[PDB]
């Protein structure tokens, strides 16, 4: 079942005081009328599976016998990794982060029933009726936001306009993709976006309206002029710009794969005052076995990106190779002087390739 | 999106009608950016132009007096704005489009009247929030038109007068910051 | 121009550093927007003096005065008069290539907004103040448009230089005959030289010298490894690409920052200029 | 008392103070918000880097501080240095309309108002001035026959001001910008010459 | 000179009459510059004239 | 133009009083005019109808 976000979900972006202004926020926030998913759980739709987390997640209860009691959130959620357990029972709300082995239908009920083992735990704390909640991972810590506020309605999220306020902020460094909801024996999910927020703080600096800049022209312009008030006339907001439908990559065919073994794997090398040059053209390369051989103590390229090389074309190659003390290595690099870079092998101030070299005294 | 030999852009990839000497590769504009390139494998040759873009402008009454608003996609086809912009393609998908000399105007209701330019558009386009209400677009007209009644042997004179009072309001400070 | 889309073209990556310079492309975008809402307001002070469109009548007897290569053409349907031909053609014989080129070089974030009033209004305009002028004198300026026999308008014009009227009606075809070769004079003086237009034509080589001023720019290297902007992007990683970006974004930067400063000076030059024709008006 | 009602319930009449101060007021503004701007800094508050770095790093990032924020002053001044220009010669105008318009009497059409210029009073308003043009508008005209000349006694008389007028039986003389119609005399025309 | 929580700088501390709500920490000018702090030991409010 | 090569009757475009004619002289980067005014002096009173 789904059903219409109407403007709910506004959070105060930062701990920052601020009043009578309008104030533009990029960050992660459900999109206004956002087509949000509805679950009807009463001690009727019982399974409530596990849900993806995205980017964050918006959550929203709508309640009288306190039937909705926490959430778990993780990855595998079955001890391979840390997990996060939020939990509100009879007496206290608990937040704990271990490797728990959860149950295959955690409830509560006089029963708690949520996982069967908890180990190498690294966090814990312990502390009619629509409550709204917003969970984000983000910068390294998890942030919860909320708010409660008295209704009287039968069925469907209600109307108007309430920020939730900052909540917790746990400095914990797990992994999240995956969330399920805690139920003792109706509720409603939306999903953060990275959106553009126009926030009208009151003379007592809470949020009493918002408008999502991305919505519609009219937000826009609104957004565009900081201004919630837009007088009669014609705006330059944006820039209309149409999108890739789809890339082409174009090659040429060649299939003669490029003789570089001969050149690393040579049994003699020449001696570094006549060096060798090796021409390497009409050929296929794949940098990347070069790259990922891990055989050499240096690799240097210098206007030419090491991982980006195997993914761009060339009219010619040069293979350059000389034996030299590892104490002259530092000085094949452009702009180097000294007896080798003097007169033995000069590159150029603006050198385009890779220098790689290794030790050889097994040879 | 093309990556030609490693030349990488974005573009509506055509196929050329400038004719290349055999010995050449790229066409360039006086910018640098590509202006045609020759296919590696079957060596035809391809014009370049980008992907069509234009200032969104917004057209709107006061929003103390309607949220409708019509958009103006300035210097684009009608027929290439609906597919892509940050989106809100339920404008595009309405009933009034118009091909103004302005470019593609998305939601205002064209009509033949003619009146005092309320929001100017452009090349003689304004429009208006008008009736039940929409947004109109139409024709500026300039004036009322008037035949003077000229006449070799006749004149007009002013049997009485208005004494007129106008307000001319004109600049002459500005704030003495340093 | 687009600050961001010439700066940065295509580019997500470059458009991300480029918010770090903050609000000058948002200054620039703004300022340009102020230039050209200006030359709607200049033109709109010059040509919408008059109030109504006035009209001439079908019999034309302005006592000898031949105005037809001024008044309108009706054969056309741009309607303008034969002399508002030959000024048309000997300026846009220049341009109103540098269209075609701003066209091509569109591709670099350039566009040109069409005036409000057309060619065909603002002939229009100049046919109601020309029309006024011969059927009604001054008085289509003062108020509503008296009308008197043209013959007697030039008798009061008379009077205004302190001599006799008297001495037009005494010489009325003499004076005639004068003005009419006169304006052939400058028929044949715009039929024969584009050179005494040079005053529009200098404004249009001026926008058009600063627009391929700006384009050319764009094939600097300010530094960079490369002038073209995807080649860094297809050559180097991250760490390494905004350093050598960030020379193209500065330099670029400072292109539309010195071209926005030399056409807002320019747009006081011709409001100026704008104000001396509505006060010759 | 028109242009006391019309003052007292209009928004618009006074837009050309009203943006001046806009103008001006948004540039400050934009001009300190620059200060946010990083600049490819690793922050633009700069208590931070000089908290953070040590003095070789924090020159380097530093100097990215001081060229966009340089820049941004130059921007502004620029851009204030063109404003005052505009300022200039709307108070040059503004100048020239006291001298003609308050101080005299302009013979200059709609310099001074539309209608033909009486007087004009000044009235001062926020960083600007405000010029009341009282003038005369020509109204409720009629039709009438008209001649360059009579012809009398063989001999053409014009008028010596105005001009002549028939209301289709009788013929009279009467000024230009209102009817008062007067008998044609030789004391209101001049002779000059024959009829023909 | 003033370090709040790392806030450092130079101004003139002054008894605040605007009212943070309870968990935010600093408060700054429409221009959104800084312009208020709480005390992390007392939680009073400062204006940082 | 209006001062020199005519008589202005433009209030105090071409100085004070009452304009007569005026009289351009060179000077570096420069033109100042001498502006000839009438300024008419010693009123006297009188009842009028
Ligand atoms: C002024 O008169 C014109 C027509 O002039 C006629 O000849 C004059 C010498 C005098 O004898 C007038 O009484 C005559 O009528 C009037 O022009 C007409 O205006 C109406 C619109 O009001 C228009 O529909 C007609 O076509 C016009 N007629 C012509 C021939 O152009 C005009 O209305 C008169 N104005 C006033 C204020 O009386
Ligand atoms: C967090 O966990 C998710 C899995 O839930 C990881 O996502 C996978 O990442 C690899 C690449 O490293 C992909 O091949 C998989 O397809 C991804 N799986 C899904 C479901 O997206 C993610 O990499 C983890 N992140 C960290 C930082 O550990
Ligand atoms: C809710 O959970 C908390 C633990 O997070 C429980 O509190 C503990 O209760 C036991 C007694 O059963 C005490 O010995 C502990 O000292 C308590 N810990 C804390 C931190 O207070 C609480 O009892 C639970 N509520 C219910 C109803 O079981
Ligand atoms: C607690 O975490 C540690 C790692 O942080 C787990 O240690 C791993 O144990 C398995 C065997 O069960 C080994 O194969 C891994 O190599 C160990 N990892 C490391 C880094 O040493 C430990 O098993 C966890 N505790 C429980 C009960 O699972
Ligand atoms: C902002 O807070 C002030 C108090 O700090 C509120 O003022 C009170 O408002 C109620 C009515 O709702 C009055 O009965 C009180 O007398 C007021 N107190 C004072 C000291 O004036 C004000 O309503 C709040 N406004 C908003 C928009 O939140
Ligand atoms: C706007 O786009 C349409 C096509 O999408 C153009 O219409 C075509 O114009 C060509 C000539 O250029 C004709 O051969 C086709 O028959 C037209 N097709 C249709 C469906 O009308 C239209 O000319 C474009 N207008 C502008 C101003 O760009
Ligand atoms: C008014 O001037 C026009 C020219 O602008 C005269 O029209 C020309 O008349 C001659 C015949 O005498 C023709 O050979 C030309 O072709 C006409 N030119 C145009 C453009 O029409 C017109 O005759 C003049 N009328 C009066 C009364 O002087
Ligand atoms: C004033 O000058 C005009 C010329 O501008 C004279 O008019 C010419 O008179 C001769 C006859 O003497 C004619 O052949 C020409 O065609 C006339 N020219 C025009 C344009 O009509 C006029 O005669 C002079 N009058 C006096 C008193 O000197
Ligand atoms: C034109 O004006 C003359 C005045 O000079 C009018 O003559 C008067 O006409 C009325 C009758 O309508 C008589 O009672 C007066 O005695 C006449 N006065 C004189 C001096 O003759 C004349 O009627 C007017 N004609 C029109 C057509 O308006
Ligand atoms: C919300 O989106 C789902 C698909 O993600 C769709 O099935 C559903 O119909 C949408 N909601 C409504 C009210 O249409
Ligand atoms: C050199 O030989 C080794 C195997 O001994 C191989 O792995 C390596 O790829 C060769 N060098 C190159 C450049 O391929
Ligand atoms: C690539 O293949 C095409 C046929 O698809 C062939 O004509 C062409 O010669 C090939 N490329 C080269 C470099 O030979
Ligand atoms: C909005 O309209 C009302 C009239 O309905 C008017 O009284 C009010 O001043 C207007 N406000 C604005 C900001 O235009
Ligand atoms: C507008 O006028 C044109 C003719 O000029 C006509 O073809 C068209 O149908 C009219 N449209 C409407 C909506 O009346
Ligand atoms: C810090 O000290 C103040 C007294 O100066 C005291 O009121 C406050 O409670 C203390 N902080 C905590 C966390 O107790």
């Amino acid at each position: 079942a789904y059903t219409n976000s109407f403007t709910r979900g506004v959070y105060y972006p930062d701990k920052v005081f601020r009043s009578s202004v309008l104030h533009s926020t990029q960050d992660l926030f459900l999109p206004f009328f956002s087509n949000v998913t509805w679950f009807h759980a009463i001690h009727k739709r019982f399974d409530n599976p596990v849900l993806p987390f995205n980017d964050g997640v918006y959550f929203a209860s709508t309640e009288k016998s306190n039937i909705i009691r926490g959430w778990i959130f993780g990855t595998t959620l079955d001890s391979k990794t840390q997990s996060l357990l939020i939990v509100n029972n009879a007496t206290n709300v608990v937040i704990k982060v271990c490797e728990f082995q959860f149950c295959n239908d955690p409830f509560l009920g006089s029963e708690f029933r949520v996982y069967s083992s908890a180990n190498n735990c690294t966090f814990e704390y312990v502390s009619k009726n629509l409550r709204e909640f917003v969970f984000k991972n983000i910068d390294g810590y998890f942030k919860i936001y909320s708010k409660h506020t008295p209704i009287n309605l039968v069925r469907d999220l209600p109307q108007g306009f309430s920020a939730l306020e900052p909540l917790v902020d746990l400095p914990i460094g797990i992994n999240i993709t995956r969330f399920q909801t805690l139920l003792a024996l109706a509720y409603y999910v939306g999903y953060l976006q990275p959106r553009t927020f126009l926030l009208k703080y009151n003379e007592n600096g809470t949020i009493t309206d918002a408008v999502d800049c991305a919505l519609d022209p009219l937000s826009e312009t609104k957004c565009t002029l900081k201004s919630f008030t837009v007088e009669k006339g014609i705006y330059q907001t944006s820039n209309f710009r149409v999108q890739p439908t789809e890339s082409i990559v174009r090659f040429p065919n060649i299939t003669n794969l490029c003789p570089f073994g001969e050149v690393f794997n040579a049994t003699r090398f020449a001696s570094v005052y006549a060096w060798n040059r090796k021409r390497i053209s009409n050929c296929v390369a794949d940098y990347s076995v070069l790259y990922n051989s891990a055989s050499f103590s240096t690799f240097k390229c210098y206007g030419v990106s090491p991982t980006k090389l195997n993914d761009l074309c060339f009219t010619n190659v040069y293979a350059d190779s000389f034996v030299i003390r590892g104490d002259e290595v530092r000085q094949i690099a452009p702009g180097q002087t000294g007896k080798i870079a003097d007169y033995n092998y000069k590159l150029p101030d603006d050198f385009t390739g890779c220098v790689i070299a290794w030790n050889s005294n097994n040879l | 999106n093309f990556n030609f030999n490693g030349l990488t852009g974005t573009g509506v990839l055509t196929e050329s009608n400038k004719k290349f000497l055999p010995f050449q590769q790229f066409g360039r504009d006086i910018a640098d950016t590509t202006d045609a390139v020759r296919d590696p494998q079957t060596l035809e040759i391809l014009d370049i132009t980008p992907c069509s873009f234009g200032g969104v402008s917004v057209i709107t009454p006061g929003t103390n007096t309607s949220n409708q608003v019509a958009v103006l996609y300035q210097g684009v086809n009608c027929t290439e704005v609906p597919v892509a912009i940050p989106t809100w393609r339920v404008y595009s998908t309405g009933s009034n489009v118009f091909q103004t000399r302005a470019g593609c105007l998305i939601g205002a209701e064209h009509v033949n009247n003619s009146y005092e330019c309320d929001i100017p558009i452009g090349a003689g386009i304004c429009a208006s929030y008008q009736t039940s209400q929409s947004i109109i677009a139409y024709t500026m007209s300039l004036g009322a038109e008037n035949s003077v009644a000229y006449s070799n042997n006749s004149i007009a004179i002013p049997t009485n007068f208005t004494i007129s009072v106008t307000t001319e309001i004109l600049p002459v400070s500005m704030t003495k910051t340093s | 121009v687009d600050c961001t889309m010439y700066i940065c073209g295509d580019s997500t990556e470059c458009s991300n550093l480029l918010l770090q310079y903050g609000s000058f492309c948002t200054q620039l975008n703004r300022a340009l927007t102020g230039i050209a809402v200006e030359q709607d307001k200049n033109t709109q002070e010059v040509f919408a003096q008059v109030k109504q469109i006035y009209k001439t009548p079908p019999i034309k007897d302005f006592g000898g005065f031949n105005f037809s290569q001024i008044l309108p053409d009706p054969s056309k349907p741009s309607k303008r008069s034969f002399i508002e031909d030959l000024l048309f053609n000997k300026v846009t014989l220049a341009d109103a290539a540098a269209r075609d080129l701003i066209c091509a070089q569109k591709f670099n974030g350039l566009t040109v907004l069409p005036p409000l009033l057309t060619d065909e209004m603002i002939a229009q305009y100049t046919s109601a103040l020309l029309a006024g002028t011969i059927t009604s004198g001054w008085t289509f300026g003062a108020g509503a448009a008296l009308q008197i026999p043209f013959a007697m308008q030039m008798a009061y014009r008379f009077n205004g230089i302190g001599v006799t009227q008297n001495v037009l009606y005494e010489n009325q075809k003499l004076i005639a005959n004068q003005f009419n070769s006169a304006i052939g004079k400058i028929q044949d003086s715009l039929s024969s030289t584009a050179s005494a237009l040079g005053k529009l034509q200098d404004v249009v080589n001026q926008n058009a010298q600063a627009l391929n001023t700006l384009v050319k720019q764009l094939s600097s290297n300010f530094g960079a490894i490369s002038s073209v902007l995807n080649d860094i992007l297809s050559r180097l990683d991250k760490v390494e690409a905004e350093v050598q970006i960030d020379r193209l974004i500065t330099g670029r930067l400072q292109s539309l920052q010195t071209y926005v400063t030399q056409q807002l000076i320019r747009a006081a030059e011709i409001r100026a200029s704008a104000n001396l024709a509505a006060t010759k008006m | 008392g028109k242009i006391q009602d019309s003052l007292s319930s209009t928004a618009s009449a006074l837009g050309k103070l009203q943006d001046v101060v806009n103008q001006n007021a948004q540039a400050l503004n934009t001009l300190v918000k620059q200060l946010s701007s990083n600049f490819g800094a690793i922050s633009s508050v700069l208590n931070d880097i000089l908290s953070r770095l040590d003095k070789v790093e924090a020159e380097v990032q530093i100097d990215r501080l001081i060229t966009g924020r340089l820049q941004s002053l130059q921007t502004y001044v620029t851009q204030q240095l063109i404003r005052a220009a505009e300022i200039r010669a709307s108070a040059n105008l503004a100048a020239t309309k006291m001298s003609e318009c308050v101080l005299g009497q302009s013979k200059r059409v709609d310099f001074c108002g539309k209608g033909y210029h009486l007087m004009s009073f000044p009235q001062s308003a926020p960083h600007g001035v405000v010029f009341l043009h009282v003038t005369y508008i020509p109204a409720q005209e009629k039709n009438f026959t008209t001649a360059p000349a009579i012809c009398h006694d063989g001999k053409a008389h014009f008028p010596r001001e105005g001009v002549f007028v028939s209301n289709g039986t009788h013929w009279f003389v009467t000024q230009r910008n209102f009817y008062e119609p007067q008998i044609i005399t030789t004391d209101n025309t001049f002779v000059s010459g024959n009829c023909d």
